[PDB]
RNA sequence: ACCCCUAUACCUUCUGCAUAAUGAAUUAACUAGAAAUAACUUUGCAAGGAGAGCCAAAGCUAAGACCCCCGAAACCAGACGA
RNA sequence: CCGAGCCUGGUGAUAGCUGGUUGUCCAAGAUAGAAUCUUAGUUCAACUUUAAAUUUGCCCACAGAACCAAAUCCCCUUGUAAAUUUAACUGUUAGUCCAAAGAGGAACAGCUCUUUGGACACUAGGAAAAAACCUUGUAGAGAGAGUAAAAAAUUUAACACCCAUAGUAGGCCUAAAAGCAGCCACCAAUUAAGAAAGCGUUCAAGCUCAACACCCACUACCUAAAAAAUCCCAAACAUAUA
RNA sequence: UCUCUUACUUUUAACCAGUGAAAUUGACCUGCCCGUGAAGAGGCGGGCAUAACACAGCAAGACGAGAAGACCCUAUGGAGCU
RNA sequence: ACCUCGGAGCAGAACCCAACCUCCGAGCAGUACAUGCUAAGACUUCACCAGUCAAAGCGAACCUCAAUUGAUCCAAUAACUUGACCAACGGAACAAGUUACCCUAGGGAUAACAGCGCAAUCCUAUUCUAGAGUCCAUAUCAACAAUAGGGUUUACGACCUCGAUGUUGGAUCAGGACAUCCCGAUGGUGCAGCCGCUAUUAAAGGUUCGUUUGUUCAACGAUUAAAGUCCUACGUGAUCUGAGUUCAGACCGGAGUAAUCCAGGUCGGUUUCUAUCUACUUUAAAUUCCUCCCUGUACGAAAGGACAAGAGAAAUAAGGCCUACUUCACAAAGCGCCUUCCCCCGUAAAUGAUAUCAUCUCAACUUAGAUACCCACACCCACCCAAGAACAGGGUU
């Protein structure tokens, strides 16, 4: 059924990202939480990582697209910039 | 009483073989699939003046962190506690 | 001499009609090495426009000049650079007229 | 192999799948459309021409009667001035029908022939008509008056 | 002979169907792709593996972000016949310091800052 | 225990061997990688080093670590054989 | 075991040739070529391995590369992490299929020769068994799960009915050639018949078609094989919602 | 000799008793058909057949045993002769 | 035949790129006499060797060409310089034939036989309708050409086998295909009958003996219903032969100086194997010819001359037995005797719709259209037997 779970959103493999796989196995008999699970400490560790590269791809697209516009506005400054600092003379 | 001559499916005689149903929805799976990768391709961001230079600070340094590694591969310290860590295979009780 | 596809290997006129001309070079055809037919001015048109027609209704979304003009499946591994422009309608030296 | 071959190269199965894959698709229509839903003026002419002229009319069946029996027995009705007209029933019907002789409608279907005049000489037309005796003298009419065959033979006698 | 393929800037044309057909903006494009390696690169050119190993689409079914820049997108336009590609959407924006270690990505390839493990 | 399912001995050779290519009945014993020039590593001393000789614009001295087995038809010398 | 006896010695003759080469575990690792009494070998290069030093290495933007097709070279970004140099050497240098561009041959070959790219000479699943086709690679345990490639479809030939006088044995040529041996023309009466489209006659004579009428209406799917040698080869099944 | 082979005797043979080899041998729990495959399958695929075990006989197969092919080619391998 | 060097195509656009692939050339000539010296930077025939371009500077002045070539040693010379068709052109300073008298190390990396791949060659079928057939394409034959199949020939490839896959014909035993030579059934005919020709179906059964030749083949003699075409490692040599062919001897003709050779002829010339495994070792329905009569009938002008039905007589094959004959003799045998039984499918017709006729019907429909054998079962020590290798079996009243 993984084309039915994509169809929900809840993956393909329901070993993915569920509560199913993602909620721990067991805790003490009193109450005291596991500690936590190898492939979930890998798991948050590689969501990390994404997070972080997402993060650090999108600032530095966006500071790329502002330093262009800043060139394109020293550009039209330099053109704009075209006051003839003498006066012509002459036929005129 | 059917024989193809030589191997079935290399030489100027092959053993004939047929499209099936499920092979045809395959790749019209895979077709698919590569279509809608063609319209995310079809639409992009930034243009390549305003892309001109905005990673060239970190490929720079991620380069040279490279060049630090390659630099500093040298050999280790040895130490005393060491060899006179191997005296002690001879320690006995009494 | 070779012979391509698509390509008027003998023009008759005159004072006669179509029937008249397409029973002995219909026999004449049939006899060719190659598959050939008898047509007219008309029956060549009307073949030329069925094709079109059958190109332009076709309601397969997928097409075998798009597909390898688009390198779709990286098929040009198993396809030829010249089927770019023959569009899978030809293989080798025989002519396929119910490829579109 | 070399790329062109005297018999039909075997081709890739890729290729083979991309050829079964890209098969042309006729369009369907949904209700099926099978399933969806000259002469005529020269033979008016003349039939005004043998209807307001030339009174008597007589309508006999067009039996087979062999070329040389059709030239003596149209030779010996035209020695004795009737005409035989041979006139198609599907320019002739509709006319009837609207020229109000529908009553005579009913009898000009199969082979059908004109035994016509202007002139009323019914004794030779039934005394050929019994040389003859496959003849039947289906009909007809005489001033404007339908008769069947018992009142044609009254008025000749 | 076999070589490298040209591939027309007429198909990299998008279309008002395709939009609707595959709901996205023309204007404000998406930001970052999601590109999934969904194919070997067995059985296929040397260039389209060292491609695949530039993008680090190594292992099958690992999704991996990269820039929607026109660069990244020839890299991808090569490789394009091993990889699917989505636009990663941001449905309560880009995660920050305190929600970095909360996030998931999903199949609908919707990156959540805040994930609980609990039900609606 | 069999019955079920899966499974084309090994070595050599070769593009490729279940190959109907080679070798092998089996057991026990015997039966096949020798070394220099340099380099590298670890010490000693250091513009010198080595217990003469030799090398030296950081070198010299010492150690470590690297090069198989069986097989012809033949050739020659001296004997022994009608 | 005389094309040159036998024995001992040189002799552990020599062999670009065959055979063999003995503990465990891990890692990197696949073939442009040039010379050669050389193509059964070797040396150099190429690839490969190890240890060092350094900085750029692959992918590539626009512009650039000649007159007489697919592509490539060059190449900043960009994505990435390799590359060059120094030191020390071994080993590979008897190659197969597939796709593509060609050449030779038969537009034969599981044929031979180049080039580009795969795979095989390493794993696993599939195409029946299976080198080379497709799917897939980085290694362990599990009596968990989602998938990849992945099962051949086709079955063909009915075609009318009825009718037919005649200007004339049109003219020329010929013994005659009469609608029908060959030529010119192709008018013309009946309601409607070609100075005749096939047959058929030495020539004639004959019988079909086109033509009147007749009438429901020309009903019109435009398609096409078979063989070999031990014994056919899964069993089967048209109809319960992808 | 054959058409066209038969009968008998001896040896051989088979059984009992005594003595007692050799080539060969990867291991074998060692079937048929069709197909496949290093291109001729007992061992692979599809099907079929199938309680176990001696003794006599046959020679179609085990590319059966024997002899590192007596023909062909190669070797900067020999030798005899002119 | 080629071996070294260059140009063009293959190799269309940076470079490179093979074939006993397609074409064209080269082994110089002419000018000059600074064609002197020297020196940054480069290119490079995929290595090396070798080769190529060149700024500036000194000194003067005010090379064309495409290849157009040869290393080291050594030799000549006072020196500068110069020496090979070393053309097998990266060159050994200088060496040919022959071997069937041969040997060794190997190779299925490489030929002969066989298999396999392919089908140029070979064979067959169909399509087309020129032509032949008095006329008439299609009774019969058939051009140009097309489509498809087969794997019997001659080739081509070099994929298994050279630590052996023994060979041509013949004997023996044959297995199979049908593309049928005969026997069976049917359609057409330029089929009156007898004979024929052609096509469909049929592989149950059969398909001779001799002379020459080693022959397969081929020619001839005599028959027969016929004397089939092929495949089976050109079936089959652990079943046989060895006439031929390609070991060692010899001769003839020829070649060569000779040794020796000839894809020429001739005489002679060793054919091993004790069977381990697989497989197998008794599955009763027979065909054909001839004779008579039908009948000198049908048919036919005559000459000629049947098919059915039925009767008899043989031959072969299979199974069996000895009464006689014969080899022989308590018995085994043939040369003798006895017995031997079903069909077979191509097509021809009737009724009748699609298509109110007709139509044999991939319409519904109608007609032509096996039995036998075996079968019970601790009497068994022993003896006998028509039963038998041993075992088993039958008899012992
Ligand atoms: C069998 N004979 C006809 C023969 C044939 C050939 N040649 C072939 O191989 C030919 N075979 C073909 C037809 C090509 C398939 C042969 O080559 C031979 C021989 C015979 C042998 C005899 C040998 C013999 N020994 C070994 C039994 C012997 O002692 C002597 C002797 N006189 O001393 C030999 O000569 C002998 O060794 C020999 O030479 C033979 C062959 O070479
Ligand atoms: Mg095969
Ligand atoms: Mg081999
Ligand atoms: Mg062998
Ligand atoms: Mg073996
Ligand atoms: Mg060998
Ligand atoms: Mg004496
Ligand atoms: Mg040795
Ligand atoms: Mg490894
Ligand atoms: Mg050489
Ligand atoms: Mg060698
Ligand atoms: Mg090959
Ligand atoms: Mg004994
Ligand atoms: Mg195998
Ligand atoms: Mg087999
Ligand atoms: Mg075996
Ligand atoms: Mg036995
Ligand atoms: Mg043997
Ligand atoms: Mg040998
Ligand atoms: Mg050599
Ligand atoms: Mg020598
Ligand atoms: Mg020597
Ligand atoms: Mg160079
Ligand atoms: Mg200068
Ligand atoms: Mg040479
Ligand atoms: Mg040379
Ligand atoms: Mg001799
Ligand atoms: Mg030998
Ligand atoms: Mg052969
Ligand atoms: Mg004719
Ligand atoms: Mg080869
Ligand atoms: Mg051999
Ligand atoms: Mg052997
Ligand atoms: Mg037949
Ligand atoms: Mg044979
Ligand atoms: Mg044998
Ligand atoms: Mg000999
Ligand atoms: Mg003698
Ligand atoms: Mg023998
Ligand atoms: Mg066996």
């Amino acid at each position: 059924g993984g084309q039915w779970r994509l169809q929900q959103g809840l993956a393909a493999n329901p070993s993915g990202y569920g509560p199913l796989t993602e909620l721990p196995d067991w805790s003490y008999a009193d109450g005291r939480p596991a500690p936590p699970m190898k492939g979930q400490l890998r798991r948050k560790a590689e969501r990390e990582t994404f997070a972080r590269r997402v993060v650090l791809l999108s600032q530095e697209m966006d500071a790329g697209l502002q330093a262009w516009q800043l060139r394109q506005q020293k550009l039209q400054e330099e053109q704009r910039k075209q006051e003839n600092a003498l006066k012509p003379k002459g036929a005129s | 009483r059917g024989r193809i001559p030589g191997r079935q499916w290399i030489g100027k005689h092959r053993r004939p073989r047929f499209v099936s149903l499920r092979a045809k929805q395959n790749m019209i799976r895979r077709l698919e699939i590569e279509a809608e990768n063609h319209y995310w391709l079809s639409m992009p961001y930034m243009t390549r003046e305003q892309e001109r230079g905005h990673a060239a600070v970190r490929r720079r340094e991620a380069f040279e962190a490279i060049k630090a590694a390659a630099t500093s591969k040298f050999p280790p310290h040895r130490f005393i506690a060491d060899q006179l860590d191997h005296l002690n295979v001879t320690k006995k009780w009494s | 001499t070779p012979v391509k596809a698509g390509r008027l290997v003998v023009e008759m006129g005159g004072r006669c009609e179509f029937e008249e001309v397409q029973g002995f070079l219909d026999q004449v055809a049939h006899k060719l090495p190659f598959a050939a037919k008898a047509v007219s001015r008309g029956t060549l048109e009307k073949m030329r426009k069925d094709q079109e027609e059958r190109e332009r209704n076709n309601q397969n979304p997928w097409t075998f000049e798009r597909i390898a003009t688009a390198n779709m499946l990286g098929i040009r591994k198993v396809l030829s650079p010249y089927d770019l422009t023959h569009k899978g309608k030809y293989w080798g030296k025989f002519y396929m007229p119910k490829r579109v | 192999s070399k790329a062109v071959t005297r018999h039909r190269r075997v081709m890739h199965f890729q290729r083979q799948k991309l050829m079964a894959v890209t098969e042309y698709i006729p369009p369907k229509p949904a209700i099926h459309p099978s399933c969806l839903p000259g002469l005529i003026r020269l033979l008016r002419r003349e039939i005004a021409a043998v209807f307001q002229d030339n009174r008597m009319i007589a309508v006999c069946q067009n039996v087979a009667l062999s070329a040389e029996d059709k030239l003596l027995m149209r030779h010996q009705l035209r020695k004795h001035k009737i005409l035989m007209k041979v006139f198609p029933n599907q320019v002739l019907k509709p006319f009837l029908e609207d020229s109000k002789y529908q009553n005579l409608l009913p009898l000009f279907v199969g082979h059908n022939m004109l035994l016509v005049s202007e002139e009323p000489k019914v004794k030779e037309m039934v005394r050929i008509l019994r040389t003859v005796p496959f003849l039947p003298l289906l009909g007809g009419c005489i001033d404007d008056t339908i008769l069947s065959r018992q009142g044609f033979i009254n008025y000749s006698k | 002979k076999f070589t490298r393929s040209r591939i027309p800037e007429k198909v990299f044309q998008a279309s008002p169907e395709d939009h609707e057909k595959y709901g996205g903006d023309p204007q404000n494009p998406h930001k970052l792709h999601i590109v999934t390696r969904i194919k070997s690169t067995r059985r296929r050119p040397y260039w389209e593996k060292d491609i695949i190993k530039m993008l680090g689409l190594e292992k099958a079914h690992t999704p991996q972000v990269h820039k929607n820049i026109p660069s990244v997108n020839a890299k991808l336009k090569v490789v394009k016949h091993l990889i699917r590609i989505k636009p990663l959407k941001l449905p309560q924006g880009l995660p920050a310091e305190e929600n970095m270690s909360n996030t998931c990505l999903k199949s609908t390839g919707e990156l959540v800052v805040q994930w609980h493990l609990k039900p609606v």
